[PDB]
RNA sequence: UUGAGUGCAGAAGAGGAGAGUGGAAUUCCAUGUGUAGCGGUGAAAUGCGUAGAUAUAUGGAGGAACACCAGUGGCGAAGGCGGCUCUCUGGUCUGUAACUGACGCUGAGGCUCGAAAGCGUGGGGAGCAAACAGGAUUAGAUACCCUGGUAGUCCACGCCGUAAACGAUGAGUGCUAAGUGUUGGAGGGUUUCCGCCCUUCAGUGCUGCAGCAAACGCAUUAAGCACUCCGCCUGGGGAGUACGACCGCAAGGUUGAAACUCAAAGGAAUUGACGGGGGCCCGCACAAGCGGUGGAGCAUGUGGUUUAAUUCGAAGCAACGC
């Protein structure tokens, strides 16, 4: 925080398929420790994904994860009272960490009436450049490199 | 119209503004554009943000006209100057001749009163 | 003849006055090209622009100041003096010694010079800008901020004669450890010396013994040890005011007290405290996230209105489910 560099928590696999990341994906569906519910919904998505064109149940979600990673990202490194944000390389584990945001902390505006038709679909959506959180890496890549000559010095 | 084709383009920028003109090799005018021209108001001219847009409005209303080629003028070294090349080279032109002129005396007239601020 | 002066030989130099000249930059004017803004602030506004602005190329007019060289460099008694070419002219340093032979130093009265601002007479205005107008800020702003704008700033001829005119250190001479740069010389070793090394003269910085000082500090450019001559001081206010006198067109200048008040005023240094001064650190203090309050309904606590009484305390953090 003020001093050093802090530790960074590698976590636990899976009971079934041993992924930390779907692990992690299990972790940002959770709301109020009911890890229960969130873990069988997110296993009821993968069993829509094995029906309607089951192709991988994880390369689905790996392609999920193509469409949205951004690689790009302004950051306001003013230095003399100035408002120069600079397009910025972004870390690697706060690259997947927006991944996940986009996916899931979208996925609240499908508005369809089956509880989950907002999630399996939705994330059965971002494996082939569907999905609106593909266009917000898109408009975000846009706003990007609107000062790309005036800030990239620094 | 005429498709001169070979020109020189002018940075004049300030504190508080930027002009930047794509003329010929007179330099007969052929288009000019303003940070306030663009819908700025303020103090927000002397970004080079409003320098890139000033520079892209320009090369549209001069390769119109036909233009393969450009060089660089500089007055009034401010911020402005800095990135209107690097978004003068984006839209498609030729720079191959960079220069900065500034009108330096040699002692003749007084400047005004300093500011008590 | 040792001090003090003219020899002859050199050397350096924004020393002074007078006469001409060079380019860049600003402002104005003309011409072409080219359209909706330019300019300014913390933020805006006043202002200029379709009667063609700003911007960009070409010329034309005029005034002022001299970019790099530029250096704790140079010159002069000080004030001051920086583009270049020429005429008159002042001063300093180094050698040397035939020549004069104590001719010196200081200097009350007197005279001369003397930054800016100011006054009179006659010119010119490119900028800049007291007085003034307008816009803005503020409770108010006859200021700071922005847009304009006269006298002035320039030259010639007269006047005034002041400054934080300061090294806040009067002038002349002699004596008293070192080290280190640098400007201008003379001599020696060596040498394509143009370098380098040693010796010595006049400036000019920087550091430091003895010695002095209340301290800070100074210290061969003494604030050290002394002699000669001049100026000035004797508590803070009253006051560089009053009268008298002299100078000036005028503003003003020079010389210069008392009645009455106060028990202090003043220099240098030490410890705290403070700053809208600075350098470094550290905390869910920022930044990264997650969940909230302020929206709705209700409970509860304060301020206000109330009645006859709404009993008392607690008021930023550090009072208000106390």
């Amino acid at each position: 925080p003020r001093k050093g560099p802090v530790a960074k928590r590698d976590v636990l696999p899976d009971p079934i398929y041993n992924s930390k990341l779907v692990t992690r994906l299990i972790n940002r569906v959770m709301v109020d420790g009911k890890r229960g519910i969130a873990a069988n919904i997110i296993y009821n998505s993968f069993d829509i994904i094995k029906e309607s064109t089951g192709n991988d149940p994880l390369e689905v979600f790996e392609q999920a994860m193509k469409n949205v990673m951004p690689v790009l990202e302004v950051k306001a490194r003013r230095v003399g009272g100035s408002n120069y944000q600079v397009p910025v390389e972004v870390r690697p584990e706060r690259r997947t960490t927006l991944g996940l945001r986009w996916v899931v902390n979208y996925a609240r505006l499908r508005g369809e009436h089956t509880m989950e038709e907002r999630l399996a679909k939705e994330i059965m959506d971002a494996a082939n450049n569907t999905g609106a959180s593909v266009k917000k890496r898109e408009d975000t890549h846009k706003m990007a490199d609107a000062n790309r000559a005036f800030a990239h010095y620094r | 119209k005429k498709n001169i084709e070979s020109g020189v383009a002018h940075i004049h920028s300030t504190f508080n503004n930027t002009i930047v003109m794509i003329t010929d090799t007179h330099g007969n005018a052929l288009a000019w554009s303003s940070a306030g021209s663009l819908g700025f108001k303020g103090s927000k001219k002397s970004t080079p943000f409003a320098a890139q847009m000033a520079a892209e409005a320009a090369t549209k209303v001069a390769m119109e006209h036909g233009l393969k080629t450009v060089d660089v003028t500089v007055k009034g070294p401010g911020s402005g100057r800095e990135a209107a090349i690097r978004s003068l080279q984006a839209t498609g032109l030729e720079v191959t001749a960079i220069r900065d002129v500034t009108p330096v005396p040699h002692n003749g007239c007084r400047p005004p009163k300093r500011r008590r601020v």
